[PDB]
């Protein structure tokens, strides 16, 4: 069991400019408005369908989610595999407030049925189950609409579709609790605290019959005894309510008896306090998972406590006299975060939970309440809010550095962006949904007229016109940082019980989360919970487990005294192509300069506990180290057709390429920390801490191993956050055309899909080549039994992986620089291969041609000879192309390159002689006699001599240089040109003919 | 179908090589003549041009070499210097090229015997344009395939370095407003760089990409020109960062764009070495097709004539010359 304690954080980014076109509807329920109502918390949630975890379902890798604020309900249906058309809809129910956890999917063998509570009315609407809206396999992946496609003609106003609560007996005023279902018999039904205590429970008639709507209030009673949380759980007839209410107990209610059939004490678990027993539990919450394939409920209830939380896990079992009771699995503590949202999973036994620190930080854990001997709690690694505060270099211009920040993948929404635009016009102009290059016009336009505006003076110094630049730029900074942590904030979790994916449901944007790999996890994971990593994980020999432990703790302490300007100067020795060895040995005296907390000589004490460093830099670098064998075996053709939409939507690619982003990021991180140390073993080496041996192995391989590592990681990393350009239609065609000369477009021209979404060169190069190759990927690896359920864990990890490994560029087929240079972003290309180059040696030959390709197009042939030449007699080859196209101008030149091509030949005489035909053709028709017969000459044609030299005397008999015919001195064949020209003189006629004479 | 009637050209010159650029004198040199220097495959050849619409004792062209300058690399792109004359006095000839060896060569000359010449190294990938960007001759600005923008001084040392989001693809310099350099990057984005702060004032865009060429127009300083693709496009400051005018040059990727130096209202626009003769197509601001369109049959290098309204395209051992009808 490969234990994936720690996740990452990956963002969905929602980078479609356009918002998902929310199909506004506006329900007005006959009720009026309550001015004064309570303020509910805005919440979320989400629902993944059953059978999603096959291959062939329609289902597959589907999943809703919804975002629901005071009267606004926001639903988005999401597939990673295929983008669906019309997938959002905002529902506008006027006057009424929508319950936290008031809206239920429930799900049905023809349709999906979402049950929407609100403070004063009931809804149920009605979509159609997504396996029955195609009919045809036979579909074109742009056109599969989503289930939100026809909510439209659905009639809310039919009074089986909506339903007001009465006021007696009524809900509570401002309880939250709700729970909602469909029977077996499929009404509606929907549950919530009445005023007395109880259950007040309402029931709709099925949706395809005629019948009166029915309330029922379950009964056992003062506010002590109201629900907090409600959750419900139907078998085979009836529908089980539970109810944790404010009293610390909780009720297991039937609904078709309608007698509750066992009451908990939740305090007879919790370490008990007199204090708690008078205090209201007003933050219960409830869970319930049901395991069909043992046929056991599980429940996972929270007891919020003023000084510290406990997560309880519960089975429901059964005696044989119908008597229920719990029994207790699992009791787990939190710290004193406060928790937003929790759900626990049955396949792998986790809960996850969501809390908010201290500092209103989102933090993320999950821990499993089965094999939990040491209580603690998995960390997830949230992506952190953008810093507050962006430091800009002298040499670097702030309104560049800026707008690369605002618009970097991954940092800024566009909501944050649009609204501190709105915000700072002052203006209640209409927003149009700009395009991200229209957006960046926009910003530019926007603070760049604040800037004039702030320049009150005409002779302004240059340092104070730097200043007032960087305080306008830092304003809207701020205020797009502000907007983005708005944005930011948690809301609920939506875990996937079949395929493990785990999401995390935002304000404003939803996030992935996914397994982290082990060199990232154990650099990390905060020191604390370093010292009690199970030592088993990392490698069978518990020493050099201790040993990588220990480099990883020293690697961080490293790392936590880098200030921004030392790695500011790794990244700018980075992009300059400066030697990163002395870079980093540069950084290591400057911190040694700066030992103020004899931080040195605790990495000392450190490394003096472990036994062989090496080893433990060796096993980091070969863990970090995608360098592939050429046994990339190429793709057959006989791929099913239904892998070729696996992981194709913007939303799988957006998540993958974040993963890449983030891994190169840590691990560039890792890699610098790791020469840092590296150079300090060589500092530390001659007092005796390594051999000499060991030394010797460290600074002749190890070095220049992490150095590459480095680079390459720098290389994917700047791959993965620079944005790609947006290049018209005719420039694509006429490149393409431009291509077909040199045979490269074997694909056929399939409605290249406008790309009207931002996509950096690593999500271009996903969607157009390294997804193709997905299939094989998955058959490989011993999948060829169809049956088996996607795991979005292990998928996702083999997804990034190959993805490295072509992004590593060391692709044998090479199709990103073939696509630069069929594209005309030929300057990413040459950046590409250029940085790429002298590190990894794979695709030399490929590097080269097309960086031969590139020179051609910005006019450098030579060097794309040279670069051909490399490529690959191959010389011989491209030296026949450039004599081609000098000939087509009609040749002194064409000589020359000739005679160096004679020097080259080796292969083509065929060739060789084609030109000089050429040649000579050239020159006698301009009337250089000489030339043209030294040009015949040299043919090595067998009889070309004489058919030239035929024409020879025919065109200047025509041309009547007769006396300079008389001079030239005839070869040993003088006899042989008298004779031919004697024979076609009598041949032919007298009156049109002068050669007689 | 009306078959566009190529020109031909109005004077040919005969070289000795293949002509892989072509610059005119732009500044006064003391002569009668307007000074030409052209790059072959391993030389660089000055010569002296006098047309007969300058003084009617010449008949068409007068072509004479002044001095032949061995390089050994392929001379992609040349840079005159201000300080370039040829009066009787002190002679000194200077101009700056860039060739396939990413290095720039500063030759200087008094057309006598005294010739020297001097390389300057620091890029670290091809140099796609350089220009002199001081009044002086002082400096020189390089743009290249590193992602760099560099300022070179005479003596080889770097004054300042603009590190660019994409190979710049052309580098000029403001004819009037000190201090102000363009850099019009591959992507499409020109810059305006300042030589005093080092930062940079303005940006604009092409709504087509890649961008190949920049160029001022000297007579109307708030005029840039450009070709991107295969249009032509024009700008206007400081009214808006967007195009002016966009029409199409060439049926395939527009490669060079020069401003005339006597109107503020022609521009010639080089179409790419390809499948097609490399075709010149000469525009007006007026008309939306092409005044004049001849074909190079393989052109490498554009240059307007200081005075005259008459533009140079260096062929395969032919310098084209192409007038145009005020």
């Amino acid at each position: 069991v490969n234990l994936e304690r720690s996740y990452m954080e990956l963002i969905g980014a929602e980078r479609e400019t356009s918002r998902r076109n929310f199909r506004d509807l506006s329900l007005r329920p006959d009720v009026n408005l309550v001015i004064g109502g309570p303020k509910y918390a805005d919440c979320a949630g989400g629902y993944c369908y059953s059978e999603s975890s096959s291959l062939l379902s329609a289902t597959r890798n589907r999943f809703l989610h919804w975002t629901s604020y005071a009267d606004t309900l926001e639903l988005v249906e999401i597939s990673l595999d295929i983008n669906l058309v019309n997938n959002a809809v905002r529902l506008r129910i006027l006057n009424c407030s929508i319950l936290p956890g008031g809206v239920h999917i429930c799900e049905t063998p023809n349709n999906i049925v979402v049950l929407i509570l609100t403070n004063q009315t009931v809804h149920r609407l009605i979509l159609p189950h997504p396996s029955r809206m195609y009919r045809s396999e036979i579909i074109s992946d742009s056109h599969i609409q989503s289930i939100f496609t026809d909510i439209g003609k659905t009639n809310f106003h039919d009074p089986s579709n909506t339903y007001v609560i009465p006021a007696i007996p009524g809900r509570a005023p401002n309880t939250t609790a709700s729970t909602a279902w469909l029977s077996s018999d499929g009404e509606a039904l929907f549950a919530l605290p009445s005023i007395s205590g109880g259950i007040l429970v309402i029931k709709m008639p099925p949706h395809d019959m005629e019948g009166l709507v029915t309330i029922a209030e379950l009964k056992q009673q003062g506010p002590a005894h109201l629900p907090v949380s409600l959750a419900v759980h139907t078998l085979d007839h009836d529908s089980y309510l539970f109810a944790l209410c404010q009293d610390h107990k909780l009720r297991m209610w039937s609904y078709k008896d309608q007698m509750c059939l066992m009451v908990a004490d939740m305090l007879e678990y919790v370490p008990v306090s007199k204090d708690i027993r008078q205090t209201a539990g007003t933050g219960h919450k409830l869970r319930l998972a049901f395991s069909e394939t043992l046929g056991i409920l599980y429940l996972g209830v929270y007891l919020h406590t003023p000084k510290q939380g406990q997560f309880c896990v519960f089975q429901l079992m059964c005696a044989e006299s119908n008597r229920y009771s719990l029994d207790h699995i699992s009791s787990i503590f939190t710290n004193q975060e406060t928790l937003i949202d929790f759900t626990f999973t049955l396949t792998s036994m986790d809960i996850w939970a969501l809390w908010l620190d201290d500092d209103n930080q989102t933090v993320v854990k999950h821990i499993n309440f089965e094999e939990n001997q040491a209580g603690q709690w998995n960390p997830v690694f949230v992506n952190p809010l953008p810093e507050d505060d962006l430091a800009i270099s002298d040499e670097q211009e702030p309104q560049e550095a800026y707008l690369e920040c605002l618009f970097a993948p991954g940092r800024f929404t566009i909501a944050a962006v649009q609204k501190a635009i709105q915000i700072l016009r002052k203006g209640s102009g209409r927003v149009l949904d700009l395009s991200w290059e229209e957006l960046r016009k926009d910003v530019t336009l926007t603070v760049e007229n604040e800037i004039q505006n702030a320049v009150i003076d005409y002779d302004v110094s240059q340092e104070e016109f730097r200043q007032i630049n960087i305080e306008n730029w830092c304003k809207f900074y701020t205020c797009c940082l502000q907007y983005q942590e708005t944005l930011s904030r948690p809301l609920a979790l939506l875990v996937h019980p079949d395929t493990n994916m785990v999401c995390l449901l935002r304000k404003g944007f939803l996030s992935f989360l996914a397994p982290c790999s082990l060199v990232e996890h154990l650099y990390l994971v905060p020191a604390e919970h370093l010292l009690t990593v199970d030592e088993s994980v990392i490698s069978d020999d518990i020493d050099a487990a201790s040993d990588i432990v220990n480099l990883i703790q020293c690697l961080r302490m490293i790392a936590d005294y880098i200030s921004e300007d030392m790695a500011y100067l790794m990244e700018s020795a980075c992009c300059h192509l400066q030697s990163p060895e002395r870079v980093a040995e540069q950084i290591l005296e400057d911190l040694i300069a700066n030992d103020i907390d004899n931080i040195m000589e605790n990495i000392q004490n450190k490394l003096q506990d472990t036994r062989n460093p090496i080893r433990a830099i060796g096993f980091l670098l070969q863990n970090m180290d995608y360098e592939t064998n050429a046994d990339m075996e190429q793709p057959q053709p006989n791929t099913r057709l239904n892998l070729s939409t696996l992981y194709g939507s913007i939303t799988a690619s957006s998540v993958v390429c974040q993963a890449i982003c983030k891994i190169s990021a840590t691990r560039f991180l890792i890699c610098r920390d790791l020469l840092i140390l590296q150079h300090l073993l060589l500092r530390l080496g001659d007092m005796a801490l390594i051999g000499a041996g060991q030394l010797l192995h460290s600074q002749q391989e190890l070095i220049p191993r992490a150095a590459q590592l480095l680079l390459s990681y720098y290389m994917i990393r700047w791959g993965s956050q620079c944005l790609a350009c947006a290049v018209p239609v005719d420039i694509l065609e006429s490149n393409l055309q431009h291509l077909s000369v040199l045979e490269l477009s074997d694909s056929q021209v399939e409605k290249r899909r406008y790309t009207s979404g931002i996509q950096t060169i690593v999500e271009l190069f996903f969607e157009d080549v390294a997804r193709k190759h997905f299939p094989h990927v998955f058959i490989q690896s011993g999948a060829s039994q169809l049956q088996e359920p996607l795991n979005w864990s292990d998928l996702i990890k083999r997804i990034t992986n190959y993805l490295l490994q072509l992004l590593w560029p060391s692709n044998p087929n090479f199709q990103f620089a073939e696509c630069l240079m069929r594209n005309c972003q030929y300057t990413q290309l040459q950046e590409y291969v250029r940085l790429l180059l002298p590190w990894c040696q794979v695709n030399v030959g490929s590097c080269h041609f097309m960086l031969a390709q590139c020179y051609l197009v910005a006019g450098e042939g030579h060097k794309a000879l040279d670069c051909f030449s490399q490529a690959a007699s191959p010389r011989l080859q491209y030296y026949n192309r450039v004599l081609r196209l000098l000939e087509d101008v009609g040749p002194e030149l064409v000589i020359q390159l000739a005679t160096i091509a004679i020097g080259e030949a080796s292969d083509d005489w065929r060739s060789q002689a084609a030109l000089r035909t050429r040649i000579f053709k050239h020159h006698l028709d301009m009337g250089h006699n000489n030339q043209a017969y030294d040009a015949l000459t040299q043919i090595p044609d067998p009889s070309r001599q004489l058919d030239c030299l035929r024409q020879l005397v025919v065109v200047l008999c025509e041309r009547s240089q007769l006396q300079d015919l008389v001079e030239f001195p005839y070869v040993n064949l003088h006899n042989e040109v008298v004779g031919i020209i004697e024979s076609r003189a009598r041949a032919v006629d007298l009156m049109t003919h002068n050669y007689y004479e | 179908m009306k078959q566009d009637s190529a020109s031909n050209a109005t004077y040919t010159v005969d070289c000795e090589d293949y002509v892989h650029v072509v610059e005119f004198n732009p500044f006064d040199s003391g002569e009668a003549g307007s000074l030409l220097a052209y790059g072959g495959i391993s030389y660089v050849v000055i010569a002296s041009c006098r047309f007969q619409e300058e003084d009617s004792t010449v008949e068409g062209i007068e072509f004479k070499t002044l001095k032949t300058f061995h390089h050994g690399e392929r001379v992609v792109a040349i840079a005159w210097s201000p300080e370039t004359r040829c009066d009787a006095l002190l002679p000194l000839l200077r101009f700056a090229t860039a060739a396939g060896d990413k290095k720039i060569r500063i030759f200087t000359s008094d057309f006598q015997d005294k010739n020297e010449y001097k390389v300057i190294e620091g890029h670290s990938g091809y140099i796609n344009d350089l220009v002199f960007c001081s009044p002086e001759g002082t400096d020189i600005a390089s743009v290249g395939d590193d992602h760099t923008c560099r300022i070179w001084d005479l003596d080889g040392k770097q004054i300042a370095m603009f590190i660019l989001r994409s190979p710049g693809m052309s580098v000029a310099w403001h004819p009037e407003g000190a201090f102000k350099l363009m850099v019009a990057e591959k992507t499409g984005t020109i810059r305006f760089y300042d030589l005093t702060t080092h930062q940079a004032i303005l940006s604009l865009e092409s709504v087509q990409v890649p961008l190949m060429s920049a160029d001022w127009c000297v007579r109307n300083t708030l005029r840039i020109g450009a070709v991107a693709g295969n249009d032509w496009i024009i700008w206007e400051m400081p009214r808006s960062s967007y195009p002016q005018d966009n029409k199409p040059a060439h049926a395939d990727r527009a490669r060079m764009f020069r401003w005339s130096k006597c109107n503020e209202n022609v521009f010639a626009t080089t179409g790419y070495p390809g499948k097609m003769k490399s075709q010149i197509a000469i525009h007006h601001l007026a008309h939306p097709q092409p005044i004049l369109i001849g074909t190079a049959p393989v052109g490498s290098g554009l240059s307007w004539h200081r005075r005259l309204p008459l533009c140079v395209v260096g062929g395969y051992r032919k310098l084209f010359f192409w007038l145009t009808e005020m």
